[PDB]
């Protein structure tokens, strides 16, 4: 018939490929699809949505209910670090479990500005003040607020709002970051300090606790779909 | 899927507006943008989130069976010379974990078969070019007990007919679900006990239903059987298409135990790093 | 550009804020220390439409009857407490009219306002993450894949409560066969912290006293039957410690008050009775 | 030639493809068609006729004409149900081997209400009335007339009209059912009882039969086209 | 093939009009829908008949024929050089099953060769890919009686080359009947016996007749022999296309014993279970 | 969308009520307790259309000759009785000039009106099957396929009987030859209640007296051999056994009265006279 | 289907070919270009800068 | 005529002159004898563009404080000099302003004016490559591939000299972990005489005693760290070697003078300090 010619490809199957297929069940009267609530189109609205970090993954509170919550108290003013995290929303361990995290070990390259929620479960009757700081790479990582506030930062009020958002603004060279520890993409440091301190009046917990949240902001993407590190199958 | 906004350029703020403080009580994620909390430029923004959308996500061809089969002879009880399969996406764990991502899912899916054989031995002579026969097998429809009984007639079982050597096989199924979504999950029960019936009766395993009854595949080497034994492998790789997803839940974090959400193992699954350790 | 032609029939050939009152029936419930209200997925209860109804004869609405606030079992939270959860409809059987028109229907469809309500003083620590989940599946307590009994899948009012660590059933005489759920693996292997992907809503005794969500139904049917499935679980989980004034010992409760709501009932028969545990 | 890529697929053969061949008789002069009386264009339309149901699978009864017939007699009232059926239309088999049923086995899906025929084959003296209920699934199947008449039924007077059509409707949580037994999909129970009583004069045959039937409604489909298990070949 | 009718809302109905009762002795099949009996919502029905439509039903490709060939040498009289295979679809079940559905049909058909090749031995050495030709001999054409005769110049019939390692083989054939339809059923015989003649003449099978007379297929291996054997099969899978069908008839229930309507065993199709139980 | 292009000549080569009265010649039938009259398939017998003709000669259409009621040899309804066949145009071969015309022409055709009589009282119970079959092929009672001899197959006005039980004709020296229909099976391996698929009429004895079923010309010809080939098989079961005041032993006639209509035959010669049983 | 004929030249791999194959990445987000200093569109761009000649190839 | 059709949606998928005066800040250069000035590639510095700004936060642009000449330590041309290296913007990490704004910040991005300068008499020989290399990697003195370490990559506003021959650093106890660039192999493994592709200048002492580059900020990205990455290399070879009246001993200094120019600087922090050599 028509002349043809074969080119190399030819026989060839490629998951990711997109061709058309015979059907193995013609004319099947399929079921039609009601308005079920909860739709998602895009990855990206889930990774959107706050959820909680294991800030605290120290031996004793790692894999349990303890490694989401950060424990303050009412001691005297100091400007070592509350917690320190590092910008690797894929690869930082704390990070990593996140569903920002889970999202992204899926892809390998990421690019936009990220939102850290920071919620104060104390009591009604706790004040304090605390800096919450982003430092891009490049530098020491910030020891003492000193450092911490020459960066990015936002000073957190604890009042009849218990909940503070800093965005991380996407600050790097390249266009997209790795979902790895890179030097090169590397993403910078998060971290808290006390700004003043906490205060508590008599009769109230002097140790209270703070939970940490992230998301993406709608600036934020993936790329590069791969497989994830975070499920393996034996045997 | 379509591109993100851009940037505005942002100066000092002074004000009672205060986008940083929310309440993360109610639920909602604060909508906030970098320009909220610190001066911005302005960035015409060009990235997409074209390859993060449910089909991207979804459109890789993914392992979801090893089925192996014998050419050997029928009198070999050891030599398998049909397998039977049942239909399902959880005897591997990454498309599992990526399907489970979602409660509710629709879509078409396309079937590869990448079939693989090998010889077992050496001193028995060679054979001729295998033709294999897969056979879908709806539930309700008879299953084979031979390799060559009547089932394999194929009268109405639609089958395909693959040669070796050749690309490997496809082909497409509708959304074929009796509801009007497939359930990654079925928080319930196929029977209910009643008051007054035995124990034995009544009693149906948690989160089994026939909502995932999609039937099973019998494959077999439509060849008779050469002098030596030949053994085949046929991988099966599922692609979803056209695929809606509802109903959001967090990915799997430790081991998957059964095809439930049973977990047994690897209940550790964070390490140890310092809570003042970058 | 590029050309697609499509050479089969079947498209699956083709190529890829504070002060509120709500009022149901003859319940009210009045709030003052609130923190807003969630709809789960933006999407408010409502009727099967003509367009999706699949069974033909002629549903039951009982109104105001059973769509009302009914109140379960108060639970108490603890520093000690790991979480509790309920299953709906299950929670609600033996509740009014409600349980009735479930048990003697073989098909029941119906949203849920839920209300969470616990006040403490201003000198009280702790947050409580409340989640509605869709499928709520949990996990077992043997080697026995899904192997959880009815019986105990289904505790009623009562729900159960989650544990601190896994502890597997190894009584093969007479096993438990009842759930396992770990509250940081949420009882069904995903990490705690990500539920909040799903509907939530965090009461924080230093801002609000309750948290309310107004949970559509969500099923891949458009109706099905309530003695099997689940339509949805609510989960509580302490997300901080409950503390008080470093006296300790102390106690506060947790009240759940659940209202279905555009409840509708097909295939009236003789009144289901399930077994007991 | 024209330069060409051979894609995953090629020189498979697909059972269920549609493409052209070359014809081995070309023009050849086909005998026209005639106008045959009874053409069929779909399945679902003898689906759609009547067909008797051996409701009587007793060890005497099965494999004979018997087992169609259902044997109602003159004695006092009772609650106990005449005959019980599962709906399961393709593995009840009672139903299976019914045509509605025997189409059903060659799809996998299937959706849609049925009608139930029931045939009083007693004298014209007879009088009576009965009870056809349908109780969707989940409660226990109904042991008694007081059980039955909670659900779908219809009560049957037998007069002058000797037949009675009972329709059970589409209700169900899938969109499809399987064509096997099946939990999660399964259909509900038929069921018969006496609602007064049959009455007969003297000189009249106190045992009377009644005969079933089953059809599909104008609102029935099935798909996913399957082989069935009702034919084997040896050998 | 079409859309089904959608469901209308009833409600309580009190009226002298009784659609349940009927009289089935008129032969005909009550026309109710579930809105005459019980009350009903209204539901926009998105369900079809199309894959229930009889192309759907037949538009599949079912073996029919497994011929089997041999590439030996001609002084062994065991091997047989080639094969000639009456054509039918009688030799298999499922589709005659599904043909038989209906007593007269007309449709193009395709058919389809698979064929497979082995070793029967090993110490003999090895072959080379091998050529079958498929002889197609209608009714009255010469029948070859060797593998390497006249008859195989196929001048006039047509004749299929297939190259061993090639997509299986396929044609495709138009309406070839000599009546308007085929028949399924014949309640007849070719002959009528005449009053007078001898017993042993008029005398003709039942239900035989040339209507099912389509020639044959004669397959044979057109190498010449290598100093092994080598062993064939052609698998024939016939797919009706352009599918009308007449006269509907209940399936057949037990299994077929010969070309004909006639049965021997398995009589007792159905299984046991009570009356009033469910 | 999708493109669909053919690239050969051959298009195989592309893809995929109660009160009647019926009035034939010279004959008159009249009903008080019928239930109604089915027309097979919807369709009227009519004649050969000049689009359809096969045979070129002209053909002979006897009209009133031929075209009207002739009654069967009566059969007796008991308790016992499984039921009875007849062939057509095979049971009418011996019935007047139709007779006649069918043996003196090499091409018969017509369509019936067949009408069962079964009259019984008030106090009378039984139901009677009445199908009309297109090519109703009979089983065989021996280990040959097919071995049917023409004179058995060929019984004339009376008829066959059904069989409770398959009995296999184990005589070698003398073959019965003869047909073994089995009533469950319908005679054909098919279950006997799916043969409503076929054109029927349910003759109860509480509602009506008789059964009328007008069956058009059915062949895939549009004309055949009627001495060959019986278009049309009648087929009655007894689907409810007859019973009556308890008195047993009861028997009741039934009648057969066919009518062919539109008779058309070709190929006049001299007489066929077929050997005999 | 369509009824194809395969040409010589199928299966083959030329180093030189310009055909289209199916992405490995699909929807994947591409980082948009910069304007980047010094763009080159032509080797002989490049062949039009003086470079300097090593002229005195001596042993030493 | 061909015609072409895309099958894929990723794009990826488809087929394929002497008087001069330069004020910058509060600093002036007068030069009389110059030969011209390059702006490298043609494209004068500019700051970010809001369609190409990465960072979110607000840059700061120190302007004049920054965007000055600073004057580097002055180097001697003699008869056996091989040649000087400097890497920009790591040749004014100690000069005034620009490096406190270059160690504050995480991101920073400028281009550059340099001014070579190298005057001699009428009766000196000698010329001058001055060549700005985006990129300039420098081979290292070890078997170790990429084994250069910080302190010595980055010397400062001293720079690095070019050696005549290779010489391999076979310390394995404290290897000292240099660079070896040589002067004809351009420290790159690329002949000197290519390194013309580069945009640069010739001091002639017959001809011009200065030469002039404007370097645009030349990188992958818009903008990034200036610890980290060293944007431009300022590579000055004896074209032809210094000559002086037959003199000998003669010897001339070259003096370096670079402007920052279009300073942006994004992510503010504590300062920055280097581990020092
Ligand atoms: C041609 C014969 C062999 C190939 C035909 C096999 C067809 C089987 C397709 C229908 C059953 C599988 C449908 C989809 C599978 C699971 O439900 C999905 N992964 C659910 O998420
Ligand atoms: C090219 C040579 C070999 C292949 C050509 C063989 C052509 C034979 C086709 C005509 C005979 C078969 C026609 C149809 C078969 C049966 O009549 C149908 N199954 C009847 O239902």
């Amino acid at each position: 018939g028509l002349p043809v010619l074969n080119t190399p490809g030819s026989n060839q199957y490629l998951t990711a490929d997109n061709y058309q297929s015979p059907c193995a069940i013609p004319e099947f009267d399929v079921t039609p699809p009601i308005d079920i609530p909860g739709e998602v189109r895009n990855m990206m609205e889930l990774a959107e949505i706050d959820t909680m970090i294991p800030l605290n993954l120290t031996n004793q509170r790692k894999n349990t209910m303890d490694m989401y919550r950060v424990e303050l108290n009412d001691a005297a003013h100091s400007d070592t670090p509350i917690l320190c995290l590092s910008l690797s929303p894929a690869s930082d361990p704390r990070l990593a479990h996140t569903m920002l995290g889970e999202i992204l070990n899926y892809y390998t390259h990421w690019a936009g500005s990220l939102k850290f929620t920071f919620l104060f479960c104390g009591s009604m009757m706790a004040t304090g003040k605390l800096l919450v700081s982003y430092a891009p790479p490049g530098a020491e990582a910030p020891k003492s607020r000193k450092e911490a506030m020459l960066g990015t930062h936002v000073i957190w009020d604890i009042g009849l709002q218990s909940s503070c958002t800093m965005v991380v603004p996407w600050i790097s060279n390249t266009t997209y970051r790795l979902t790895i520890n890179d030097s090169f993409t590397e993403g910078g440091y998060i971290s808290m300090f006390y700004q003043t301190r906490v205060v508590v009046p008599l009769s109230t917990p002097r140790k209270m606790d703070i939970l940490g949240f992230v998301s993406a902001c709608n600036d934020f993407s993936v790329r590069l779909l791969r497989d994830t590190t975070h499920i393996s199958q034996e045997a | 899927a379509n591109n993100l906004p851009d940037t505005q350029s942002s100066g000092p703020a002074h004000s009672k507006e205060t986008p940083a403080l929310t309440a993360v009580e109610t639920g909602a994620t604060n909508p906030l943008v970098p320009s909220d909390t610190v001066q911005t430029r302005h960035v015409i923004q060009k990235r997409t989130r074209s390859e993060s959308t449910v089909e991207s996500f979804f459109a890789r061809g993914a392992c979801v069976a090893i089925i192996e089969v014998d050419n050997d002879a029928p009198t070999k009880r050891a030599s398998k010379l049909f397998s039977i399969w049942k239909i399902t996406y959880k005897d591997t764990v990454q498309l599992r974990r990526k399907l489970e991502f979602f409660t509710y899912s629709r879509f078409d899916m396309e079937l590869t078969f990448v079939v693989t054989s090998n010889y077992t031995d050496a001193n028995n002579g060679h054979a001729l070019n295998q033709v294999y026969q897969i056979m879908y097998i709806p539930p309700g429809a008879p299953i084979p007990g031979k390799w060559n009984d009547y089932t394999w007639q194929t009268s109405s079982n639609p089958s395909l007919f693959y040669t070796y050597g050749a690309p490997p096989a496809r082909i497409s199924v509708p959304y074929v679900g009796i509801a009007n979504a497939y359930s990654h999950f079925y928080d319930g029960f196929a029977k209910v006990p009643l008051a007054g019936q035995a124990s034995t009766e009544g009693d149906s395993l948690y989160g089994a239903a026939s909502l995932n009854d999609f039937g099973s595949l019998a494959v077999r080497v439509v060849n008779d059987h050469n002098p030596t034994k030949l053994t085949s492998k046929i991988r099966v790789y599922m692609k979803p298409k056209h695929v809606r997803v509802w109903c959001p839940r967090p990915p799997r974090a430790v081991p998957y135990y059964g095809p439930g959400v049973d977990y047994k193992d690897g209940l550790a699954p964070l390490p140890e790093k310092g809570l003042t350790t970058y | 550009n590029y050309t697609t032609i499509n050479y089969y029939r079947d498209s699956a050939s083709n190529a890829a804020d504070r002060v509120m009152q709500l009022t149901l029936g003859n319940s009210t419930i009045t709030t003052q220390e609130a923190a807003n209200s969630v709809v789960a997925y933006g999407r408010w209860p409502e009727y099967i439409k003509d367009s999706e109804a699949n069974p033909v004869d002629q549903p039951t609405e009982p109104a105001v009857a059973a769509c009302r606030f009914y109140t379960l079992d108060t639970v108490t939270w603890r520093k000690e407490s790991r979480g509790w959860w309920w299953k709906l409809p299950d929670a609600l059987k033996d509740m009014g009219l409600f349980g009735q028109n479930m048990f003697y229907h073989y098909l029941g469809r119906a949203g849920y306002t839920v209300h969470v309500q616990c006040n403490a003083s201003k000198f009280h620590q702790g947050a409580l993450g409340v989640f509605a989940v869709p499928e709520m599946c949990l996990a077992g307590d043997s080697t026995t894949h899904m192997f959880t009994k009815y019986e105990n899948a289904n505790p009623g009012e009562k729900g159960g409560e989650f544990k601190g660590s896994f502890t597997l059933d190894t009584n093969a005489t007479n096993p438990a066969r009842n759930f396992c759920p770990v509250d940081y693996l949420f009882g069904s292997g995903v990490l705690a912290g990500n539920a909040f992907v799903y509907p939530h809503q965090i009461i924080n005794l230093r801002t609000n006293n309750c948290a309310t969500l107004v949970l559509p139904y969500v099923n891949s049917l458009s109706i099905d039957s309530m003695t099997k499935h689940n339509n949805w679980g609510i989960a509580i989980l302490p997300l901080a410690p409950l503390d008080f004034a470093t006296e300790s010992s102390t106690e506060i409760p947790i009240t759940l008050t659940i209202a279905p709501m555009c409840c509708e009932f097909n295939g009236l028969r003789n009144i289901t009775v399930p077994r007991t545990q």
